[PDB]
């Protein structure tokens, strides 16, 4: 199985397309 | 493209960068209790001392001398009430002075005028009393109802 | 009750979140958004 | 005799029959915290969400998953302390978007003031939630000191 | 030396002794909740109720029908707390009766202009009600988190 | 002490209310009327 | 001796003259 | 923990309000003093 | 040792110079 510290390394790299998508959605608004 | 403009008018001492004033600071700054635009006093006080009651037992339950001690909820929950208390003590003493109209910067345009009378920040002080006890109480109750509760086992292991 | 994969305290507290919190926030700004007027 | 007669223009949408505006509506819905003369926002909220939190604190607390645990009382509290703090959201932003002028009718010919703006409508969630806080706390205090208490047997042996 | 002289208008019914008026009572008057000039309405009433119910926590925790049993720090603080609510009640009503401008005396030559209406009473009444909670509930809870705290046991030799 | 009669609950809840309740209810909007002006 | 229900029976009879004595108070008052 | 001199208990009061109570009040009487205008 | 009744009996004997201090530090004011 994975380990602990993979799911919150997934969790932080998972921000990035989470911010991104938030950058683009306000774009598209506009 | 220049992303760091300065607000409108460049001679005064601040500049329109992304962190500071774009479009996503100037909303919810705008919209935090302190700027929002149709709260009174003893409304934002309120608000804003729920949240800090809330948060600021998190370094007296698990952080504290009688941390080791069934105590320890206890005794974070009456350190935590102490501290609000110094800070309500602090805000009726600052507007007891005398305040003026509060900064007005690029990400705030707009400051609360109602901050701006000693009658105001009474209101935000007693305000910020019945939200800090308030959220002190709430944080209190769900620490200690389940008597565990596994997510204060996160962070205290880590402050061992 | 917690399961045996690794960190099994994450579905007790993003469950809630995104079941409870989240939609809460969403609807509140989105009911500001679609309600302000000019 | 009518009995049942108009508020004394008949072509408003309305009629004032025994039940809507004869003696003793008229009064006691204008002497409830909402259309009060003399209070204030944030008294009105406050003598409302007191009684709200006390009377929210008897389906939760005999009527939940956990009421026939130990448990459930407390967590009876906690649910009631949640569903005020969706009801103050939900009063918070009800105001945030901006109040009217609240509708006059046959029974309250004088509507407050102070609530058709959205600092009154501020005042009145922050004495809202104040008042919910206190009154679940006060109905869990009384519920909970003598551990059994048995007018909580009546309607807990109905609601097996 | 005249210490005891009029205030200014020696056909005004009163004195300016020591006691009244001097140079101590003039200021600690002027500067409790009641009188202090920039405090609004809900914020004189929470620090007067809270004061109140932090000292009627008192006479009703370790004097009382159920002193001498563990179940007698919580009925000090039920008395407290409908004792509070009782005083809560009297200030409603006394305030919706109508209220007129407070007495003006040498010990206090300016009163608060914000209790003069009955808006301002309602927010002086609701402060009361959550000042006289907070102060009772922190009360009882100091009291009883030690469970002994034997400054408790002075006062209750003495009132045995 | 409960009574051995039926509905024994019905003194712990009434004669508060007739004691303690209502008289101060009755105290209230009796002050309120006798002491509204015009 | 009397059952549990007749209680709250005789106290549902007892409304009756509860209300039709306010409505004779204030009609007296009037 | 308690002395075996005579009342000792003095010192879990006055100690207490001589170390926070009383500093807090005379700091916010000095501040009030000093910062007041006219 | 003293008694805990002269623990107190000095303590109110300790307030008048607790009245006169407070009464020479106003006059020293003015
Ligand atoms: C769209 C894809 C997808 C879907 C349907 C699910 C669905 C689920 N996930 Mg999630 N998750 C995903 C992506 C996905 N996930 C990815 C990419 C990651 C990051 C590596 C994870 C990490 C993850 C964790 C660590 C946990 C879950 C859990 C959950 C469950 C409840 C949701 C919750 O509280 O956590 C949502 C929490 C997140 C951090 C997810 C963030 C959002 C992801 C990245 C995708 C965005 C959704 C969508 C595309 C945008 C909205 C679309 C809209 C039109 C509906 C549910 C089974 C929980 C579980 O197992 O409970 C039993 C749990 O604790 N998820
Ligand atoms: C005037 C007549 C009279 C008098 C003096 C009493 C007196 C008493 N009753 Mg009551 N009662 C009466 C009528 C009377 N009752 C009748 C007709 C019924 C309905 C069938 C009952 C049903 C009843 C119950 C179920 C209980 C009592 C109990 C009590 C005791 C305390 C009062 C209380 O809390 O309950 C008062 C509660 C009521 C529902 C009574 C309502 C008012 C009644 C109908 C008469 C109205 C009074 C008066 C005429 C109007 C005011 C006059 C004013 C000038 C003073 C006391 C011994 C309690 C007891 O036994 O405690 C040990 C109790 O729990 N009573
Ligand atoms: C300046 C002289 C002096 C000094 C340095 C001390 C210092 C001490 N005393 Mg104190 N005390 C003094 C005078 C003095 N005392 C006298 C004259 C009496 C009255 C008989 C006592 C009665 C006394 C009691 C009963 C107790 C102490 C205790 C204490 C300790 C903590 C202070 C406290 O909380 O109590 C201060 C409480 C007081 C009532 C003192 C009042 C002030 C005195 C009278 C002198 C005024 C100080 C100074 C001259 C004015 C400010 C000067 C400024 C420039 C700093 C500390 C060791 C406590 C202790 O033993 O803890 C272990 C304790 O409970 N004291
Ligand atoms: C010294 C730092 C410190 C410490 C040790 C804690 C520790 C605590 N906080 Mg806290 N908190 C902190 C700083 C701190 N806080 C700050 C800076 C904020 C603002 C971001 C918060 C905001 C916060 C919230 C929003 C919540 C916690 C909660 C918690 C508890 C469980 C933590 C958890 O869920 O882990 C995994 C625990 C008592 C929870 C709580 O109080 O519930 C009882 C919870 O809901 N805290
Ligand atoms: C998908 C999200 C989701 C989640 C995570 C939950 C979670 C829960 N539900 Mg809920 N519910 C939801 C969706 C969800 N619900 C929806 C969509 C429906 C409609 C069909 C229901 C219908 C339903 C009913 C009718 C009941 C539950 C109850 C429960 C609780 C069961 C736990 C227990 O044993 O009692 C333990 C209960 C508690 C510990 C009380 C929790 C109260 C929290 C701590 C208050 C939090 C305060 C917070 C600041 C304010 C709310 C969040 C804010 C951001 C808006 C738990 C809190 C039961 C319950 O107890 O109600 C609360 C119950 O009666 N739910
Ligand atoms: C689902 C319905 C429900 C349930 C089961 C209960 C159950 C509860 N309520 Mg509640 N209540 C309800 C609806 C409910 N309430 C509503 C609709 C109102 C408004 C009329 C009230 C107003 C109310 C008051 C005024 C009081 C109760 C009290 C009680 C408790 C004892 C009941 C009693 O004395 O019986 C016999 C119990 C926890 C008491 C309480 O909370 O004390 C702890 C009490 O004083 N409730
Ligand atoms: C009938 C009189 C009476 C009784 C028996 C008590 C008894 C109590 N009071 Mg109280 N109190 C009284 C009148 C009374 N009070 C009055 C008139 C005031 C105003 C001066 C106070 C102001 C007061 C404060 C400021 C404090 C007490 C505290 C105490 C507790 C410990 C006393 C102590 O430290 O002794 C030695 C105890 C429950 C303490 C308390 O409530 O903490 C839990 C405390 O901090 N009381
Ligand atoms: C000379 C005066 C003095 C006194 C009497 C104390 C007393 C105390 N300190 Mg403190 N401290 C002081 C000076 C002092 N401090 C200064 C000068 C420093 C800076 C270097 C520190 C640094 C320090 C830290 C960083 C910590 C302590 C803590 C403690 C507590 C240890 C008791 C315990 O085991 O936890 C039991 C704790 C409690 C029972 C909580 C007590 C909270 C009270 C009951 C609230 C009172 C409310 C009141 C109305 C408001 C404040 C007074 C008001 C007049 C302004 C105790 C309350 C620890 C603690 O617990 O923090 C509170 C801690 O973390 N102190
Ligand atoms: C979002 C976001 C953010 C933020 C975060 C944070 C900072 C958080 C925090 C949070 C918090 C900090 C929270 C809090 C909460 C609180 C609450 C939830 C409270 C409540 C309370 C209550 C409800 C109480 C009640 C009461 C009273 C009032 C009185 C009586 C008693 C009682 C207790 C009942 C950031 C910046 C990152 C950015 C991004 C986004
Ligand atoms: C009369 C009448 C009626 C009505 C009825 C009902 C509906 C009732 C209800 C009732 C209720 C519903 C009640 C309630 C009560 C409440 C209360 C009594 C509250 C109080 C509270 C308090 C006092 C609290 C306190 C506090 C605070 C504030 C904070 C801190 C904590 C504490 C807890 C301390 C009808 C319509 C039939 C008609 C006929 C007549
Ligand atoms: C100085 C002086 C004097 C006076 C004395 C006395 C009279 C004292 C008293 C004292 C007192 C009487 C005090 C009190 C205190 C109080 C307090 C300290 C309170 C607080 C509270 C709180 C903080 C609470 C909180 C809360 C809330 C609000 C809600 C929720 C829950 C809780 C509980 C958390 C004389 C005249 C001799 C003259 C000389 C000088």
């Amino acid at each position: 199985s994975i380990s602990e510290t993979q799911v919150f390394v997934a969790l932080v790299i998972a921000l990035i397309p989470g911010i991104l998508a938030f950058r683009l959605a306000t774009e598209l608004y506009k | 493209i220049d992303v760091v403009n300065h607000g409108g008018d460049p001679q005064v001492g601040n500049l329109s960068t992304p962190i500071n004033g774009s479009a996503f600071t100037k909303a919810f700054i705008n919209a935090l209790p302190a700027y929002r635009k149709g709260l009174s006093p003893n409304r934002r006080g309120l608000e804003v001392g729920m949240a800090h009651g809330y948060l600021l037992y998190g370094p007296f339950a698990v952080l504290g001398p009688l941390r080791l001690t069934e105590y320890g909820p206890t005794a974070g929950l009456l350190a935590t009430i102490g501290l609000v208390s110094i800070l309500t003590i602090c805000l009726s003493i600052y507007g007891a002075v005398g305040v003026s109209k509060p900064t007005e910067t690029l990400t705030t345009p707009e400051v609360p005028m109602d901050l701006a009378t000693k009658e105001g920040w009474s209101e935000f002080a007693g305000g910020f009393l019945l939200g800090g006890c308030g959220g002190a109480f709430f944080a209190f109750f769900l620490c200690q109802t389940p008597h565990l509760q596994p997510l204060i086992e996160v962070a205290s292991n880590i402050w061992s | 009750i917690l399961g045996d994969f690794a960190a099994s305290f994450l579905p007790a507290i993003l469950v809630p979140a995104v079941g409870l919190v989240m939609p809460a926030v969403v609807m509140g700004l989105l009911f500001l958004q679609i309600e302000s007027e000019a």
